[PDB]
């Protein structure tokens, strides 16, 4: 039907002078029952967008999806995101985790990962997921296929899913003692996860009052303006942008290629988030932000947007600094913030020959 | 459907002067004392309201409380619950030794049969493996299939009321609260009120209690409910009290008023700023929702649709019996 394409073209033709206003309006409707929390509501869109599969000729096939994990103190909104993201996507199977047996996480009969082909399998309560079962998913998380020869049958099945998980920080959380210590998960497992966003509750006297007024006054959607969006429209949007096939560029790759080389050895290179599986994710994330904005050519803007988010993802050790996810609000104007971010990033990792061109493009726009 | 005489009886009961005393002192008349503990069960029997805000997506929030009672043995914390289960449109009583994970949950579990009612569980402490099996049912307000989680969900609306004993039999008075209960910070925050009862050898209380038990076999919100001897407080029969909750639960939906919300906001902002430095159970945003859910409850007992300042002044005194008032 041409009506849907016409309406979406009108929407992303009106917002031509300001390109980031459209993305802000897109993000505002994701889980509109919560207040603020910018980065958390931004990472879910990238995770839900997806990627592109690239299979070699003879035998091999690399992954083309993404995964996410959230850790935070009780009472922050983790379950709301899972429940809301289990509805927008066409096919989803919501599990309990510790309440789910081995018959679901693997093959038996079809379980959960196999039953969620081309979908998204929400998983909750990942802290004590039956260690045998919690480790029998390494093969199904990185190769997108199962390989079992139980009872001498030799059966092979396909399973391509995006996994969302949320686990409590068992033991009082500490700013130091990186998640490998606080959560006590093996290094092999804590490497396939793309973004590990940490949620921490602190001492403030303004967010408390704002959220108290929000809950007490029952003000649904404090932005009383009637823009919003219905769930059907968002479902159509996230089922229609999954057909475009973006291609890389030259003002693009170089930034990520230099960032990885710089990050590989600064002084600590953390302990597990500096492997080759970093450059295989810094591309699958940058190729999703070019599908959320109705185009098929990755440019400097997408690279900067993904680099900032990914650098903020790594808690503690970083190369600019860490910002808490909870205490964030939508900026009043995104254009100036993007202009400042580009100038900040393109200086210390040297590609100043591109800063002048980007400024020339921005001025003439 | 209710008969005409049923409506006449309900209207007559509504006309009583002190409608809170005649309900908080008639749930179980054998037990002497424990006014606030019985008031908690009286509030929990009615419940609150269900919010379907943002009907495009909703993601509904539960509208019923959860009460846990922990104290020394011999106090009588097993007959306040029998009467509570008996006086209910639909109830069920299950022990904590003969039931497993497949018992409480679907395999039709105890929770499913307690739909729109009470599923009071005794001997909560003895459970050691089924603790992590009801955190989903209590919060999500729904339960899925227990066979590899292949969809097939079914509603499960319960108002779990549990009673348990400390780990060391008698609870001694020089330790920390967290190690005398053997509970994590996840299962100790879902419950709305966690009463702690002690057994101390007073003089007047024992002299009255012994007289009461020998006779049987032959202002703050703690004194206005007490009965001064020399008057008649003749209780409503449980048969008539069972046909009042049903009318109250499907013909009135309370809502908050602008005057009441200010007190709750002030109390929340006072609790947080003080207990964020001291050591106690962390106050999440759940308590602000809990105060609303309980203040709505004290508007379905008197058969009204409002929340006056006086009504919101009662979930402030009953709340300071498991929080700050008791943490010391
Ligand atoms: N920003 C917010 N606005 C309104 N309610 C919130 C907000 N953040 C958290 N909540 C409340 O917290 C609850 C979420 O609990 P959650 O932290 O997901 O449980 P768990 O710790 O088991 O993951 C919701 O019921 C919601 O009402
Ligand atoms: N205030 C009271 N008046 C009369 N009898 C009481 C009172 N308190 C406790 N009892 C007696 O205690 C018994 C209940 O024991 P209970 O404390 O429920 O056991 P447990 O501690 O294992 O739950 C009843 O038989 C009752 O006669
Ligand atoms: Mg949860
Ligand atoms: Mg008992």
């Amino acid at each position: 039907d041409e009506e849907v394409q016409k309406e979406f073209e009108d929407f992303w033709e009106y917002y031509k002078s300001d390109p980031f206003a459209g993305r802000n309006v897109i993000l505002a409707s994701l889980c509109p029952q919560v207040f603020g929390m910018y980065l958390v509501k931004l990472a879910v869109a990238m995770v839900l967008a997806g990627g592109i599969q690239r299979t070699d000729a003879t035998g091999t096939r690399v992954r083309g999806e993404s995964h996410l994990l959230l850790v935070g103190d009780p009472g922050t909104g983790k379950s709301q995101f899972l429940k809301y993201a289990a509805k927008i996507t066409p096919r989803s199977v919501l599990t309990t985790g510790i309440g789910s047996t081995s018959a679901g996480l693997t093959v038996t009969e079809a379980g959960a990962l196999v039953l969620a082909d081309a979908g998204l399998c929400c998983i909750d309560q990942f802290n004590s997921l039956k260690e045998h079962d919690r480790t029998s998913i390494h093969e199904a998380m990185e190769q997108q296929t199962i390989s079992v020869a139980k009872a001498g049958l030799v059966c092979k099945l396909n399973t391509r899913t995006t996994i969302l998980a949320a686990t409590n920080p068992k033991g009082q959380y500490d700013p130091q003692e990186s998640v490998s210590v606080n959560i006590a998960l093996g290094s092999p497992l804590l490497s396939r996860f793309d973004l590990i966003l940490v949620l921490l509750d602190t001492k403030n006297e303004d967010w408390d009052r704002i959220i108290s007024s929000f809950i007490l006054e029952n003000k649904g959607y404090p932005s009383k303006s009637e823009k919003l969006w219905s769930m059907e429209k968002m479902k159509t949007y996230f089922c229609l942008i999954r057909n475009l096939q973006p291609t890389l560029s030259d003002v693009g790759n170089q930034v990520l290629l230099r960032y990885y080389q710089m990050q590989r050895q600064s002084d600590c290179r953390n302990a597990a988030r500096t492997t080759i599986r970093l450059l295989e994710s810094l591309i699958r994330l940058a190729e999703a932000h070019a599908r959320l904005m109705f185009r098929d050519t990755v440019t400097l803007e997408d690279a900067i947007t993904v680099v900032s988010v990914m650098e903020s993802s790594m808690q503690g050790g970083a190369l600019l600094g860490g910002v808490n996810a909870l205490h964030t609000s939508f900026p009043e104007n995104p254009g100036e913030q993007y202009q400042r971010q580009c100038e900040l990033i393109l200086e210390k990792l040297e590609l100043q020959s591109l800063l002048s061109e980007e400024l020339r493009r921005l001025e003439r726009l | 459907e209710f008969s005409l005489k049923d409506l006449y009886a309900i209207q007559e009961i509504q006309a009583e002067e002190n409608l809170f005393k005649l309900i908080v002192n008639s749930l179980c008349p054998v037990i002497f004392g424990h006014e606030l503990v019985k008031a908690g069960l009286a509030l929990a029997l009615f419940g609150g309201s269900q919010k379907y805000a943002d009907d495009k997506n909703r993601i509904p929030i539960r509208g019923d409380p959860h009460i846990l009672v922990v104290g020394d043995p011999g106090l009588g914390k097993s007959q306040m619950l029998q009467a509570a289960c008996n006086v209910a449109p639909r109830g069920v009583y299950v022990c904590g030794n003969t039931t497993t994970t497949s018992g409480l949950t679907v395999t039709a579990g105890a929770l499913v049969l307690g739909d729109q009612g009470i599923c009071g569980i005794d001997q909560f402490d003895k459970m050691g493996n089924q603790h992590q099996a009801l955190l989903e049912a209590m919060e999500q307000q729904s339960i899925s299939l227990a066979k590899a989680g292949v969809v097939c969900s079914l509603p499960a609306r319960t108002s779990i009321i549990a009673a348990a004993n400390p780990v060391g039999g008698h609870y001694n008075k020089a330790k920390t609260v967290s190690e005398n209960l053997k509970m994590g910070s996840a299962l100790l925050s879902r419950f709305d009120l966690v009463f702690i009862l002690l057994d101390t050898p007073n003089e007047h209380h024992d002299h009255l209690l012994s007289e009461h038990v020998i006779a049987i076999r032959a202002k703050p919100l703690s004194e206005r409910l007490k009965v001064v001897p020399g008057e008649t407080i003749d209780p409503i029969p449980h048969q008539l009290l069972r046909k009042y909750i049903g009318y109250a639960r499907q013909y009135v939906y309370p809502r908050l008023s602008t005057e009441a919300a200010r007190v709750l906001q002030d109390f929340y902002l006072e609790l947080r700023k003080q207990s964020q430095r001291l050591n106690s159970s962390p106050i999440t945003t759940r308590q602000l929702e809990s105060l609303i859910r309980l203040t709505e409850a004290r508007a379905r007992l008197e058969l009204r649709e409002e929340a006056t300042k006086e009504d919101a002044e009662d979930i402030v005194e009953i709340m300071k019996y498991s929080m700050l008032g008791t943490y010391s």
